[PDB]
């Protein structure tokens, strides 16, 4: 009964990190593309 | 030999002839990275094909109110300042006609391969409109890919447009070139209604790739009715950015009379890549990964050429197989995205059911075809309805391999049935199989005739079942082809093969299967 | 008085004018492209004035084959798209050109798709929900009258089919109409929703709007607004209901964003347009209800890399009313419309709109629903006699429930015969009230599938 | 009718010339630099021609103390570095002059460091194995005879050590001749190479040509191609085998981003030069293998921020038949050579060409590693001891096999002290399925550990 | 430069010479700032190429 009480905690501890890890990565992929887009048109008002 | 080496060349002298036409010349003001810009042609149009004085040939891309900047297509080094540039008044054409059948061809349409000339029936601009949507016809003949993955889960139909998507030395040149292999059976009928004349579009490819694949189809006797339209690496940037328009081009002309085409793009990405280089050499504005505005256009005007005309226009199809490589399994990049959106469904391959051996390594459930089982023969369609459903549970079970014990009864022989159908999937390279095999061979699975075979003999077990059904029982296969369903008394002597088999089958571990 | 074309960089063209003959934004210029094989006559959309009497235009059309100084004549008006009762049963572009009858509708009145929305004192204060007649969308997710709602699904989860349903319940129950706003079709999708639509005989109750994906991304962009300006005449003119299809609004986000680009405009966030949100909201605050009519819009939503946070469904989430999700494996389960009732979801479910017993008896619902997708892991590993007897009851009572969501739509009329139904909301109120007590638990699951109220329920009932 | 220097920036320098006189491009220009300290003949290429009669060019030697107006004057034709067989035994820079022994070659055959890749007729793949000895590349990572290999990593994870190990399994006993581009490297292992050339005799039948990275973007260009005119010139004019070792090719795409922005281009993803791809596919097609003329390629390959998706790296994987990938997550594992057995790939690893049993270890060896890389997130938080039984032997297989892909390699005598090892291929198979079936799970794991071989392997084994 | 020219002068001397650049990060960053006011278009990260 522990058991299963101890890995129903983990299995949603697990769901709660991946939700904060997938919000996470989807701010670092957002932030990548904007970086990108800044420096590609930082170059480009240069030239 | 014969008298030829000197009369084609007297023919030429006897009929040639340089009159004086006038023409519009343009001076080369500046030349750089595969750019030329031309000041003059008042009348250039856009994309014409521009002529430079050694032989080069450029297309009008920009055009100013100052200077013409055309895209240089090959030989950029001999471009100066102050050269003469001719407009040829024809905007980016290619010659077509089924003298393409097992030549290699630059973008241009010129032969690379160093055979003979190709006799061209007609020539095709590179930009002329796609079907319209009242000029179309819904999808619903099968192209089978001879993958029994792709065939059973995400089912190609003749006018689709489907995506082998995927990271590096994942699977998909090898699925294509699987996907042109197949159709030697077809092609060998002559009926015109089956044959798939192929286009294998290579972009970006290194020269002795290009050669490769088309050894492997000449090896597999698929050169007969395939074209390969290459632009390897070496060549200007003009050339990967046309080469799919070039392969569509050759492939409409078959298609608006009445053939069935199948086209390979390998890879869009660098399509999208040479024509992002063109963009920014001539000043276009960037956007997302510097990718210009009308990207999507490139690829959206190209892959929707790939359609099923209605009977009123032959009712001939091209069927579309952009391949594009995936960086670390992103395809929430952009070009990614983009044909993702364009096309009617995805293959998804990925690396780590590469090494898991899942190879051909389509990941199944997040791989689609929207065209669905319009595309399938109704016994692929009966035969592999529940195997989708499987495979899911299967996935969802993974996790209790462990535990197989403590599982229910029906939940066990849900893992048990889900990993034979894994190990029926898998297939090796360059060895397609006939629509009939598949149909038999995802028999044996869904219907649990592999439930008593070990997992790791399964691949053996099918393959030598098969090779037992075509050599003594080939009526099954005969029906199957015939009639495209699978008959009540068909699948009563398949059964009836299937057990006679069983007793006479080796498993690896040295059990008995029955 | 005609203007030249100067430059020509992809679909962006630059025409110069006369001082005195500038065409003034959004206005739609003519060229012709005179060569044999790619003749044609482009529509330019002037976009900016650079000076000097310049303009710069995003053509609606492939721009190959065009020449430097050729004539450009300016119509006047913007991109104007034909409207009338003519335009039902017929396939449009976003110029207005008809796809499936050229030359159809050239001579219809004809309205400039850049209208602005309606005056602020013209809208409604109440939000007012949208008896559509479903049990699964009246009870679950109640549509908004004059809302938006997403359209989450894809291939062989019944989309279409529910878009059919939909369009059968506005053209009868409301004595409406419908526009299909196909933003980035493929014209395979397109064409397959042509016939589809016909052969349901309800393309006579729908005007199709489509902007292929092959198009420049001008008309992709456009698209949206020529449907929503048929729409808009349908509902200020003619005085009747709409149904604004708009699949796939997503694509109408990109094709600003190219345009953005092309146009030269620095990108915003993730690259989109810096005015992603003032486009967005000049598309949809159109759909709404005005004089005592409204224009519903079911709008299927790209959710990109599955992130909801992007700055597109961002922008689009916050004029979302309701969220319809269809399922695979609610499909599968025979439960057409093919709702799932728990990713679903409104903005309406509140006591407030809704009565008090409607919010109890969906909360009831979806709580049990809820509890049984918790206790199907458990069922399908450990099997269903591994549960307790309440437990038991309670996956009788969801399955029940979940199988009653279903319904005998008017879109499957065509293929079995049986007339569809428009349950009451009271009545499917009332019936899932006795479902959720357990008033109806002793009959087979069978007899819940595709029926509408619990007259229906009681008929096929006896006929087990 | 000499130029003269107009615009100086950097690397880059502009040159006026008159109107008949613009030199054509990649054409080579002679400025003179005469300040005493830097005091010099500098060697331009023309790289743009920018009109108005000026052309902008990429400097070879670095621009400190040219002076504008100063004479430049026109070659007439492009950089040309010495061929013939003089070039074995010596050193050269990328303009072709002779560092051991200045002034050496000037009298040997020039060509030009331009020229067109082999026509598309004459090339044929390769399938023939390279046996280098080492255990995991002549397992997973086959090397063709013939073919192009690359050995891609990050920033200090062995590729120098790797290419020099395999300079010294294929070269010193090729019957051959070897050419080695150092591209932009460091030139303490330059002069490490040279001397262990020189010591071995193997320096008479080797060429090198340095352009290391304290030269300015022009050299670090230009050095490839001018170590791949002698490579070509031993393929085509002698039909030598030649083996071609280059170190490091994105130092080529490298400069040419660092003029990039100086030659006007605008920047491409990652700040990358818009001509990523074509001016690396130049380079590489001109390394293929024309038939019966053969060139063993090896590149080493940087990959900038350890990121594999990094548009260099990712552009060049499609030039290489195979291409070991050695990674910083294998290296701080103290596996050396550091090879990623998973990500590394090649093309001639097929059932047709090694062998279905070398095929089948190899299968085999990836499928318990991929196994093994997944479940080490579990194994991490929930422990080994949670993991299947098979699973349990599987990892236990799976370190094993990792650390018997690590080899003491002879390039490696000074990072272990212990002296090199070279492994059959046969024994390699041979114990690889023994390993992978299970034969050698009793041993200890650190008994794997730098052995190359099995009486190696018993030997440690022993000795623990 | 100028630590290195100084140690420079001293190893072609034949004396032996230990450079502790401290930290080369903020010559990149010093780098950065001269060529952004120089109007040199940037690379990545801002950087020059
Ligand atoms: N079904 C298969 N069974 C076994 N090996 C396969 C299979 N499919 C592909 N391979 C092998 O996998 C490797 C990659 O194949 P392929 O060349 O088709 O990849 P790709 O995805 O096109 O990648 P690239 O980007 O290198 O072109 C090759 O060794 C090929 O032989
Ligand atoms: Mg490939």
């Amino acid at each position: 009964a522990s058991r299963r009480r101890a890995m129903k905690s983990a299995t949603d501890n697990a769901d709660d990190l991946i939700k904060a890890l997938t919000l996470a990565a989807n701010r670092e992929r957002q932030a990548q593309i904007t970086q990108e887009i800044s420096e590609i048109v930082g170059g480009a008002n240069a030239l | 030999s014969a008298a030829d080496i000197e009369g084609a060349i007297e023919d030429y002298v006897s009929s040639f002839s340089a009159d004086t036409e006038r023409e519009e010349i343009g001076t080369v003001i500046d030349a750089g990275d595969g750019i030329a810009h031309v000041e003059g042609l008042p009348s250039v149009m856009t994309q014409e094909l521009l002529e430079f004085p050694g032989g080069v040939l450029g297309v009008a891309l920009n055009l100013d109110e100052h200077s013409v900047g055309a895209v240089i297509l090959g030989e950029f080094e001999k471009i100066e300042e102050g050269q003469q540039v001719k407009r040829t008044g024809e905007v980016l054409s290619v010659p077509v006609g089924d003298a393409f059948l097992g030549r290699v061809v630059n973008p241009l349409g010129q032969p690379i391969d160093g055979q003979g000339d190709i006799a061209a029936e007609t020539r095709r601009a590179l930009e002329l409109q796609a079907p319209s949507v009242v000029q179309r016809q819904s999808v619903s003949e099968p192209l089978q890919t001879g993958i029994k993955a792709i065939d059973a889960m995400t089912p190609i139909g003749r006018g689709q447009r489907q995506l082998i998507i995927g990271d590096r030395k994942t699977g998909k040149t090898a699925v294509c070139v699987d996907t042109i292999l197949n159709q030697r059976e077809a092609w060998l009928t002559g009926d015109p209604k089956q044959q798939v004349r192929c286009v294998y579009v290579a972009i970006g490819q290194k020269g002795t790739t290009i050669a490769s694949v088309k050894r492997a189809l000449e090896e597999g006797g698929a050169m007969e009715y395939t074209t390969i339209v290459a632009a390897p690496a070496s060549d200007a940037a003009g050339f990967k950015w046309l080469a799919p328009y070039t392969g569509s081009a050759i492939g409409q002309h078959w298609m608006y009379n009445g053939k069935h085409v199948l086209i390979v793009f390998d890879d869009l990405s660098k399509q999208a890549d040479a024509y992002r280089a063109i963009s920014l050499l001539l000043r276009r504005p960037p956007g997302r990964e510097a990718f210009p505005g009308d990207v999507f256009y490139l690829h959206s005007r190209l892959l929707e050429r790939c359609a099923k005309l209605s009977d009123e226009l032959g009712g001939g199809s091209m069927t579309g197989l952009p391949i594009i490589e995936t960086k670390a399994n992103d395809i929430s990049a952009f070009i990614p995205t983009n044909v993702i959106s364009i096309t009617d469904g995805q293959c998804f391959l990925e690396s780590d059911l590469f090494n898991q051996g899942v190879r051909p390594a389509i990941n199944v459930g997040v791989s689609v075809s929207r065209v669905g089982g319009a595309a399938q023969i109704k016994a692929m369609k009966e035969v592999a309805g529940s195997l989708r459903l499987d495979l899911s549970q299967y996935r969802e079970l993974e996790a209790f391999a462990a535990f197989a014990s403590d599982l229910d009864a029906a939940s066990k022989a849900q893992l048990d049935r889900g990993a034979r159908l894994v190990e029926l999937l898998k297939q090796p390279q360059y060895s397609p199989l006939a629509v009939e095999e598949q149909v038999v061979a995802i028999f044996l699975g869904t219907q649990g005739h592999l439930d008593s075979v070990p997992v790791e003999d399964v691949q053996r077990f099918e393959s030598e079942l098969l090779e037992h059904v075509k050599a003594s029982h080939s009526d099954i296969f005969d029906g199957i082809r015939e009639t495209k369903k699978l008959s009540e008394e068909a699948e009563e002597k398949l059964v009836s093969v299937i057990n006679e088999f069983k007793k006479g089958f080796q498993a690896s571990d040295g059990s008995s299967v029955v | 008085t005609a203007g030249r074309v100067v430059r020509i960089t992809g679909p962006v063209v630059d025409v110069e004018f006369p001082r005195g003959s500038v065409p003034e934004l959004f206005n739609a210029l003519h060229a012709e492209i005179t060569f044999g094989a790619l003749a044609k006559t482009l529509t330019l959309e002037v976009a900016q004035h650079l000076g000097d009497s310049l303009v710069r235009c995003i053509s609606m059309q492939p721009t190959d084959g065009l020449v430097r100084g050729v004539e450009v004549t300016d119509t006047g008006a913007s991109i104007s798209v034909p409207v009338g009762d003519g335009v039902k049963g017929h396939v449009f572009n976003a110029l207005g050109d008809c796809l499936d009858d050229p030359g159809y509708g050239k001579d219809f009145e004809h309205w400039s798709i850049h209208r602005k929305p309606p005056a602020f004192s013209d809208l409604e204060p109440r939000t007012e929900m949208l008896e559509t007649g479903l049990k699964v969308v009246d009870l679950l997710t109640p549509y908004v009258r004059g809302g938006k709602i997403a359209l989450f699904g894809g291939a062989g989860v019944g989309k279409t089919v529910l878009i059919q349903e939909m369009i059968n319940r506005i053209a009868r129950n409301f004595g409406g109409t419908s526009v299909f706003a196909g933003v980035g079709e493929r014209t395979r999708e397109g064409n397959d929703l042509w016939v589809e639509l016909a052969d349901a005989n309800v393309l006579k109750d729908t005007a199709l709007v489509f902007g292929q994906m092959d198009e420049p991304p001008g008309t992709r962009m456009r698209v949206a607004l020529s449907a929503l300006t048929m729409a808009e005449f349908f509902r200020d003119e003619q005085g009747q209901d709409v149904l604004l299809f708009i699949d796939n609004i997503f694509r109408f986000t990109q094709a600003g964003s190219e345009v953005s680009t092309l146009l030269g405009r620095m990108p915003s966030a993730v690259g989109y347009q810096p005015t992603l949100a003032d486009e967005m909201g000049e598309l949809q605050e159109r759909i709404t209800s005005t004089r005592g009519r409204s224009i519903t819009s079911m709008q299927a939503v790209y959710v990109p890399a599955d992130d909801y946070t992007d700055p597109a469904p961002a922008t689009t989430f916050a004029h979302l009313d309701a969220t319809t999700e269809l399922s695979r494996a609610v499909f599968s389960k025979g439960i057409f419309p093919a709702v799932d009732p728990l990713a679903s979801s409104s903005t309406i479910l509140d006591p407030a709109i809704v009565g008090d017993e409607h919010y109890r008896v969906a909360q009831e619902v979806i709580r049990i629903l809820q509890r049984y997708k918790d206790l199907q892991d458990i069922i399908a590993i450990l099997g269903i006699d591994e549960l307790s007897e309440e437990d038991k009851q309670l996956v009788n009572r969801a399955r029940r429930i979940e199988r009653f969501l279903s319904q005998n739509m008017m879109a499957a009329e065509q293929f079995t015969g049986q007339p569809g139904s428009t349950v009451p909301l009271k009545e499917t109120i009332e019936a899932f009230d006795k479902l959720t007590k357990g008033e109806f638990d002793h009959l087979p699951e069978q007899a819940f599938f595709l029926i509408g109220g619990l007259d229906d329920l009681a008929k096929k009932a006896e006929s087990l």
